[PDB]
């Protein structure tokens, strides 16, 4: 029953948006680690 | 006007209680840095965190130099323009409200280049 999981996965994962959202995500958590 | 407002009143309570300083200037610094930097949300929360950007000071602003590119590139969608159809091209906003975020961007950016 995993693989309408895994196309929901695929479903909310795949474009342009997600990986610039994540781009952001990792400079936030890097500018927020590296603040002091 | 709200969001003029409570952002000049955001630095009366850093100056208020200087006492508390490095424990307000990062928690808010960090509050403004965490909901600054994403896609999903509306105009108003970008612009009340850039004018909260904008009622800091110093190096803190330069602080947010490095990640307002990609931000830029995330937010207002330049995938490979080259800076000539600006008026009718844009997905999220409409011409004014970008127009004032392309204004409020700069208004903060101004402190670091006249010291």
């Amino acid at each position: 029953l995993f693989k309408l999981d895994l196309e929901d996965l695929k479903q909310q994962i795949s474009g342009t948006r997600f990986i610039g959202n994540l781009s952001l995500k990792i400079r936030y958590v890097l500018w927020q680690c590296a603040i002091d | 006007a709200l969001r003029d407002f409570a952002a000049s009143l955001l630095d009366y309570v850093l100056k208020k209680f200087p006492q508390a300083y490095k424990s307000l200037k990062p928690r808010v610094t960090r509050t403004l840095l965490k909901t600054f930097l994403d896609i999903n949300r509306v105009f108003g929360t970008y612009y009340g965190c850039l004018k909260g950007v904008s009622v800091l000071e110093g190096e803190s602003i330069r602080f947010f130099l490095g990640n307002l590119n990609n931000w830029a590139r995330l937010v207002f969608n330049e995938s490979g323009i080259t800076l000539d159809n600006i008026e009718e091209h844009l997905t999220k906003f409409t011409k004014e409200e970008t127009q004032i975020l392309v204004d409020t961007v700069i208004s903060a950016l101004l402190v670091l280049k006249k010291d």
